């Protein structure tokens, strides 16, 4: 009929792209942020300039970073800046493979999808390749050992990790800091590491060498009345909650001075409190006092004439970490404060950061604690966040080959050797699906193009020459010799990728690669 | 990133190339080039003033406050 | 280790080019082989159009983009040299830069690229001549399969049975088939007009005029006798200024008497000579008709055609052998041309339509006459019948006749692929690609048949690896099949052109490496 | 003056009917290519930016802004539809718009609604007969078979998914989480919890009860974070230091009085921490919040803490170990603290995630499954809630009949032979009834890109005489035996949706004129 229907509600507005177009603009943009990722990878690869809507600046390297930094509309977008951040979350290092390898997938579908084939049939070969290449990584990974005694196979794998990365200027002393810190931290017995006992603190000035792991507790406070001392030797510490005040009740209360003789009782009552207060802090026999909810004139004065150092407003997280450093109890009353219930500091020190009036605290221990805390100093701002995301990054390397032990050997060795699995199973196997085998081990097996890319040389015909080496002679440990010292061999060059790593990369941008494929229709306003 | 569809915003850009490290380095030598003339016992020294409240001016010749009053982009 | 190249912006030009190209090959890839459906362009106008050729879609849709503008100006080109094939041309060119844009990304120069694809379309031009088989006129079984392959593609297909023979017999009335080396459009007048349908579509061997005639009395002429005129048969006036005085009453009538015998005469000398139909040429400053002369004409029994135009007396006279007068005084019946019959035909009150018809002079010349219920149909009949001609045209020009429905370019992409392995190189991978960015074709014509692309295109490959040639898709079958037996033939030069027009021009888009506005 | 306010707008006729039908099509053609292990997904942008991504119809044509009555009574089928069995959201919307759709030409005449609708009726009422007589019941009631039964009709529903290549890795799963119910199958024992990170096959059932994190205060990250054979103590009570009744105000007059009184308050919350200490329990679970100082005091004895943990949560812990919520604290008995194998503290994809595992008479369950993106472990939620409640339907009763198209093809033959000894016009309209349940192998070829037209002859001359059961094999590209496929779905499901689209078209039809007022 003539009349025109309305069905939807403000439908003259509304967006819809439906059929094979939609896929188009889905691959699309998933290539532009492939693109966009591909620069900074590997050794070779080159920083990003973040500046979010504030107008503060930040320079990174991490792509998961990068890309939740990166304020972006389009949908396919955010989904591959979520896959991103999950593949940080999961395992904290190969942000940018997973980005790079579902662009490259999604690439070959495109380019398959052109030939008239289902989009579900392209998620199914991406699957099926997944599996194998899976597979194979397993076959292929070799083990190292977590332990103290031989602790180099895991400054290998922190200082493989912390390449591509400014820190990499040092880049012995962080592997060696990370790799200390996550061993002293990490439970064995259940294989668990807490990050929450590892409080990297950062501070500008100095130079990037003296970022040290302090196997105590550094915290920004200063002693309380600075007459006195500014450091105390192997002294016996009170962790204290309760604040240095006269108590009052949580209810709600009434106090009738009816009489100058109760006035006179309640201000004997006020001065004996403190009095007390500070008598059954000495008698205990602490010689630091640390408060959480800080205190008043007098208790400052009656803890200095008293030759008892103290520090106040220490938060709720540091409290617990000085107590896990120092071995004492948390005591929320100083009625419960008994000689056990003391914590041991090797040393209490103050420190001044140069001519800036900021003051920091360091406490050292002589005896096991399960607390470290990593320190920070650089020139910039910039290069302390990047330096600590850095390190977070190599801790969560040294965590995942605690929980795992198994390696493979990275810099593209990895990547070829899977891709040659999958072509070796297409072979045998029926048409119409292996396509996407096919597909998928070019997709895989673009990342040693980009890494030589990267690094200056061409990229094919180096490829296909160390392709043809890790065929002929079978060392399936030859990658792309990214930072041209020869020896294409990459046993040698003791480069180290942790496999759950490598195997969470292809599978979660399998997965990636799988949802944006079944999308089809698109309305949006 | 110059590809006939925009992702980014009504708003945020991005520079992926030459353009990016040619405005780092114009920027970076600007910065340089306004700090140049304040060098050596023969620099002179510069006059800040404000484009607003109070109207505050400083006479000042050491490049760390220089820096930090102005409003670099 | 190398060169930095610190600029990126040509490859993001490159890539927006490839980009670009692909799209538009893209657009009207579902417009393409039996089974593609024609595309419908509005322009800004509320002017329609239904159109299949590549040519005109890609014209009338005002395009943005230098690499579609260098597309569509590489349409109508190949539609120039050849007349069929612009869109298989403007789908390879788009289909083999979206081939390349990879080998951009895998770190080849631009260069080399370029070189070794001329060395693949010089290779592919030998397999194609090679493949062909040859053809010679005076058989008129492989020109109608020549020419209802053409025009099977368009919506006059089902009218091929009738609209093809007569295609191919205007290009044979025209040129002699012993010594031609080329034919000519310009003397094959399509004239069309609104009314009835496709059906109706009529082969004249006489003329055929939209003018109508003067005096209404007259209506058809046996053994006519045709003289054109390039003067005027109106009062008299001079090229420079002409002024009458009058200053005595008898003047008046002097002028008015003087002026009647002077057209008197005039009528009198063009019927003396046995002119039994007129026809005046379309003349402006002076009236080519005046009323008292159409009246004498009428009075002699004489048929009249005026207002016709300048740059069809050339047509005119190569048609029914006339030779123009200037002059009175050189009309003699010695270079009067002759026809068997003149007509004026009523079309159903569709419209008035003057045949000459049996021209006892020879006539090098053909019109064709197209009927259609609305006009959409009839431009599109004209276009499809433009295309048998030039297929013909095709024909003659170079004596080359090879299979179609995918066959020629999946041969070629196997035989291009054997070429490219034996190529050891960075040219190997660039050969490869330019032989597999040509099964584009046998792909799309496929999947706009509902057939499976994949499967069609791989047992097409296994097909001709046996060396089974001339085998491609059949639409009637809905499968694969020899061609040959099929009766779905082309000329060699509409490939070979289509081949190397897109590679010409997808070196020049690879020379570019920026854009500038001005 | 006007009989109506100004602005009223009315539509009567056949041509507001036909309109009504188009609507009807267009609102269905928005879920159509969503059919089928080959379906596709629909990615919705909702005005606030968020972009939800789904493949059933209730989700989507909710998603969708409805204004126009007919589509909005397809939005009510398709959300009465899962709200009712679960799954066969789009099979209802289909069937209802092919059913207009096959009427339409016969509603263009002047055909009287009553008829069409009577005959709707009828041949509705024969098809839920027919359903009824046709669906298979093993009547065994052996545990093996119904496992079998179980697992395939999940592994069924768990296609056309986002969790398809992983059905038999699910399927059995959800199977798992429905054979520790008790016999009152409640929704709210089985919890899903969704976390970023990790493949979709690290997914797993938690048999106890897991949850996040809730909250720590100065003292956590003390107390021991593995206990081997514990006891838990659910509470209803903060233990921290607070008003005692909000209202209740102190009033003395001399300084002894006000320290006995802070000492009081010390005193009565140590007091409850020693009561819940003594209990004998050693992990500690709080529906109300708990205080840095009864986290030191748990923490200084080896006893795990956490409040303000949620109320579902809690109460699947408490169908887990088997205790009870004490909102006091004077009582803890034996009896009420419930007690797990294992109890432990694990990290999962960047959060913290309790674990009470090892429950040996366990009433509840909990769903960690992974994800790369939140919208993933949406959808995979959805499906596994789709799976969850066909297996809970199910096990009522185990009749089953063949998916994949071929009950509609056998209802499709059984009304046109139906349709041929009745006389007059109500056999075309029949017919017609047939003709349009011939549509879901139609819709699931062409989502397979298959040749709809010639699977359809195939099967409708193999199932005019060779057998029912037969519907489309889609990875061999032809005709199967969907029931030796072991492609199963229970017949309440069908049976559902041939009434629903029959109500829904009767409702339809049954309009003659509709007003819009101005909507003041
Ligand atoms: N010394 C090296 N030689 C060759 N390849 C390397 C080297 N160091 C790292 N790589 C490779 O670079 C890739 C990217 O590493 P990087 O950019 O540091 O972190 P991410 O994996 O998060 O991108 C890894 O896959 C690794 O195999
Ligand atoms: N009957 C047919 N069967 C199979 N293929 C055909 C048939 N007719 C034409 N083709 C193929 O369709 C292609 C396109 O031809 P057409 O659309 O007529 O002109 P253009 O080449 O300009 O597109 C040709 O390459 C030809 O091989
Ligand atoms: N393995 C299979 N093979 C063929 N058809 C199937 C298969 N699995 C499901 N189907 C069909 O898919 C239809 C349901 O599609 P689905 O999207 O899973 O649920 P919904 O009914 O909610 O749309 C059913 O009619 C069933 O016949
Ligand atoms: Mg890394
Ligand atoms: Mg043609
Ligand atoms: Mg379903």
């Amino acid at each position: 009929y003539g009349r025109p229907f309305l069905i939807i509600k403000d439908q003259d507005r509304k967006s819809r792209l439906m059929g094979l177009e939609a896929l188009k603009s889905h691959i699309m943009a998933a290539k532009a942020v492939a693109n966009t990722m591909r620069t900074s990878l590997g050794p070779n690869g080159l920083d990003k300039m973040m500046v979010d809507k504030d107008g503060d600046v930040t320079v990174t390297n991490d792509g998961a970073t990068i890309l939740s930094m990166m304020d972006v509309d389009h949908q396919i977008a955010k989904l591959m800046v979520e896959l991103s951040k999950s593949q940080d979350d999961e395992i904290g290092d190969g942000t940018t493979g997973v980005v790079v390898l579902a662009g490259a997938l999604l690439e070959e579908a495109e380019q398959l999808l052109d030939r008239g084939i289902h989009p579900i049939r392209i998620a199914d070969g991406y699957e099926q390749a997944a599996r194998v290449a899976i597979e194979h990584l397993d076959k292929i990974s070799d083990s190292v050992l977590v332990d103290i005694k031989d602790t180099e196979p895991l400054i290998q794998t922190a200082k493989t990790t912390l390449g591509s990365k400014v820190v990499n200027s040092c880049h012995r002393q962080m592997a060696e800091i990370a790799v200390n810190a996550v061993l002293t931290v990490a439970d064995m017995e259940r294989r668990d590491v807490d990050f929450e006992l590892i409080k990297v603190e950062g501070k500008v000035g100095g130079r990037l060498e003296d970022t040290k792991l302090i196997k105590g507790v550094i915290v920004d406070k200063d002693f309380s009345h600075p007459q006195m001392p500014k450091k105390v030797e192997d002294a016996k510490i009170a962790i204290l909650t309760c604040p240095f005040e006269p108590p009052k009740p949580k209810t709600k209360h009434k106090l009738d001075v009816t009489s100058v003789e109760d006035y006179k009782a309640l201000q004997k009552y006020e001065k004996e409190k403190f009095e007390e207060m500070i008598q059954q802090i000495k008698e205990t026999g602490a010689n630091l006092a640390i408060c959480q909810w800080g205190f008043d004139d007098e208790a400052n004065h009656l803890l200095l004439q008293n030759n008892l150092p103290a520090v106040r407003w220490v938060g709720g997280p540091e409290i617990e970490l000085i107590a896990i450093a120092t071995g004492g109890r948390i005591v929320p009353r100083f009625s419960e404060l008994t000689a056990e219930k003391l914590g041991f500091a090797g040393l209490v020190q103050e420190i001044s950061f140069g001519t800036t009036k900021d003051k920091m605290l360091v406490i050292e221990q002589c005896k096991n604690s399960r607390a470290v805390t990593i320190f920070i100093r650089g020139g910039n701002k910039m290069i302390i966040e990047e330096a600590k995301r850095s390190l977070h990054d190599a801790l969560c390397v040294i965590r995942n080959l605690i929980r795992d032990n198994r390696v493979v050997y990275g810099g593209g060795a990895a990547e070829i050797s899977c891709a040659l699995a999958v072509s070796q199973e297409a072979d045998k196997c029926p048409t119409l699906e292996q396509y996407a085998m096919r597909a998928f081990a070019d997709a895989l097996e673009v990342i040693p193009m980009a890494l030589s890319e990267n690094s200056g040389m061409n990229p094919i015909q180096t490829m296909t020459e160390v392709r043809a080496r890790q065929v002929k002679e079978m060392n399936p440990a030859l990658g792309i010799d990214c930072l041209h010292k020869g020896t294409n061999d990459m046993k040698q060059q003791h480069v180290i990728e942790t496999l759950i790593g490598k195997k969470q990369q292809i599978s979660l941008a399998t997965q990636m690669v799988r949802m944006i494929l079944k999308i089809d229709d698109i309305r949006k306003p | 990133s110059l590809a006939p569809v925009n992702i980014f915003k009504a708003g945020a850009d991005e520079e992926r190339a030459e353009t990016a490290r040619l405005t780092s380095f114009i920027g970076a030598i600007a910065i340089g080039d306004l700090v140049k003339s304040t060098l050596g016992p023969k620099g002179m020294d510069k006059i800040l003033l404000s484009s607003g409240r109070d109207a505050s001016l400083m006479v000042t010749n050491d490049g760390a406050t220089i820096l930090k009053n102005i409003g670099v982009d | 280790k190398g060169a930095y190249q610190d600029r990126d912006k040509p490859a993001q030009i490159r890539f927006s080019n490839i980009s670009a190209a692909k799209a538009v090959a893209d657009a009207i890839r579902t417009s393409l082989g039996p089974k593609g459906m024609d595309k419908m362009i509005q322009d800004g106008k509320g002017d329609v159009t239904i159109t299949n050729d590549g040519a005109t879609i890609l014209k009338q849709m005002q395009v943005l983009h230098p690499a579609a503008r260098m597309l569509v100006e590489l349409s109508k080109a190949q539609d120039i040299e050849a007349g069929d094939g612009t869109t298989s041309v403007v789908i390879i060119a788009g289909s083999l830069l979206d081939s390349c844009t990879k080998l951009l990304q895998k770190g080849i120069h631009p260069t080399i690229i370029s070189e070794s694809f001329q060395k693949a379309l010089e290779k592919g031009i030998e397999i194609l001549t090679d493949m062909s088989r040859p053809v010679e006129l005076s058989d008129r079984e492989t020109l109608l399969n020549s020419a209802t392959t053409s025009l099977n593609s368009k919506v006059v297909s089902q009218y091929s049975s009738l609209l093809s023979p007569m295609s191919v017999n205007a290009v044979m009335k025209v040129i002699d088939p012993a010594t031609a080396t080329s034919v000519d459009l310009r003397d094959i007048k399509i004239v069309k007009k609104l009314g009835g349908t496709i059906d109706d579509c009529e082969l004249v061997e006489g003329l055929v005029l939209t003018q109508k005639v003067s005096n209404s009395g007259i209506t058809r002429v046996e053994k006519a006798k045709i003289g054109l005129i390039q003067f005027c048969l109106s009062a008299p006036k001079t090229d420079m200024d002409n002024q009458i005085v009058v200053s005595d009453y008898a003047q008046m009538d002097r002028v008015l008497r003087e002026e009647r015998a002077y057209i008197l005469n005039l009528v009198k000398q063009i019927k003396k000579t046995g002119c039994n139909v007129l026809l005046i040429q379309k003349s402006i400053l002076r009236d080519a008709l005046s009323d008292l002369a159409l009246h004498f004409l009428n009075k002699m029994k004489i048929m009249v055609i005026k207002d016709i135009e300048r740059e069809d007396i050339e047509f005119i006279c190569k048609t029914i052998g006339t030779k123009p007068v200037a002059h009175i005084d050189q009309f003699t019946a010695d270079m009067l041309g002759s026809a068997e019959l003149a007509e004026e035909v009523n079309l159903n009150g569709s419209g008035k339509l003057l045949k000459i018809t049996g021209c006892a002079s020879p006539g090098k010349t053909v019109t064709i006459v197209v009927r259609g219920s609305n006009k959409l149909v009839i431009e599109e009949a004209e276009r499809s019948i433009h295309d048998a001609l030039c297929v013909i045209r095709c024909l003659v020009k170079k004596r080359a006749l090879i299979a179609g429905g995918g066959a020629p370019e999946i041969e070629l992409a196997l035989r291009l692929t054997e070429y490219s392995r034996t190529l050891s190189g960075m040219e190997s991978y660039c050969v490869r690609a330019f032989a597999d960015a040509m099964e584009v074709i046998p792909s799309t014509l496929a999947e706009n048949a509902g057939l499976n692309p994949i499967s069609t295109v791989t047992e097409l490959r296994n097909r001709h690896a046996q060396g089974e040639k001339t085998a491609g898709i059949n639409v009637r079958k809905g499968g694969i099949s020899n061609i040959l037996e099929e009766l779905v033939v082309q000329p060699l030069l509409v490939s070979v052109s289509a081949l190397t027009l897109a590679t010409e021009t997808v070196r020049s888009i690879l020379k570019i490496d920026d854009v500038v506005n001005t | 003056v006007i009989l109506l306010k100004e602005g009223t707008d009315s539509s009567q006729g056949i041509p507001q009917l036909v309109s009504n039908i188009s609507a009807c099509q267009v609102i269905a053609e928005a879920v159509r290519t969503t059919l089928g292990p080959r379906g596709m997904d629909k990615l919705i942008v909702d005005g606030r930016g968020k972009a939800t991504i789904s493949n059933d119809g209730a989700t989507i044509l909710k998603l969708l802004d409805v204004v126009h009555p007919a589509a909005k009574t397809l939005v009510d089928i398709a959300k009465s539809q899962d709200a009712e069995v679960g799954d066969g959201t789009t099979s209802v919307t289909l069937l209802a718009a092919e059913f207009l759709k096959q009427v339409k030409p016969y509603v263009e005449e002047g055909l009287h609604p009553q008829i069409i609708i009577r005959a709707f009726r009828t041949a509705t009422q024969l098809a839920v007969n027919k359903i009824k007589e046709i669906a298979v019941t093993v009547k065994k009631a052996d545990k093996v078979e119904q496992r079998k039964l179980l697992e395939k009709c999940a592994m069924t529903a768990l296609s056309s998914k986002l969790i398809s290549q992983q059905k038999a890795f699910f399927a059995k799963m959800v199977v798992d989480a429905v054979m520790m119910l008790d016999d009152l199958l409640q929704l709210k024992m089985i919890g899903i919890k969704k976390v970023q990170g990790g493949a979709l096959e690290d997914s797993q059932l938690v048999a106890g009860v897991a949850f996040k994190k809730t909250f720590s205060y100065a003292g956590f990250e003390m107390q021991p974070k593995k206990y081997h054979n514990p006891k838990i103590a659910l509470l209803n009570v903060e233990l921290e230091l607070k008003a005692e009744k909000d209202n209740a105000e102190i009033r003395v007059h001399t300084v002894e009085d006000y320290q006995a009184i802070v000492d009081a308050e010390w005193n009565i919350l140590y007091d409850k921490l020693e009561k819940i200490h003594h209990s004998g329990a050693k992990v500690v679970l709080s529906k109300l919040p708990i205080g840095d100082v009864a986290t030191q005091y748990f923490a200084d004895r080896d006893m795990f803490c956490a409040g303000r943990v949620p109320e579902e949560d809690l109460k699947r812990t408490m169908m887990a170990c088997g205790g009870s919520i004490q909102t006091s604290v004077n009582a803890l008995s034996a009896d009420v603290l419930g007690r797990c194998q294992v109890f432990e503290e694990t990290q999962i994809g960047g959060e913290r995630y309790n674990f009470f595992t090892g429950c040996p008479k366990a009433k509840t369950c909990t769903f960690i499954l992974r994800g790369g993106a939140e919208q993933f472990m949406e959808e995979t939620e959805r499906s596994l809630h789709d799976a969850i409640m066909i297996v809970r339907r199910a096990i009522k009763n185990d009749s089953v009949v063949a998916g994949g198209g071929a009950i509609e093809m056998e209802l499709s033959k059984y009304l046109r032979d139906y349709s041929r000894t009745i006389p007059g016009k109500q056999q075309l309209l029949i017919g017609a009834y047939a003709k349009a349940l011939e549509i879901i192998p139609r819709q699931l070829c062409d989502n397979a890109g298959f040749d709809a037209t010639n699977i359809l002859n195939k099967l409708r001359a193999r199932h005019a005489q060779g057998g029912t059961w037969y519907g489309v094999d889609i990875n061999n590209e032809d005709i199967a035996d969907n029931f030796e496929a072991f492609v199963w779905e229970p017949a309440m499901v069908r049976i559902n949706a041939l009434t629903a689209a029959s109500e829904a078209a009767c409702l339809i039809v049954s309009v003659d004129e509709t007003i819009k007022n101005p909507r003041s």
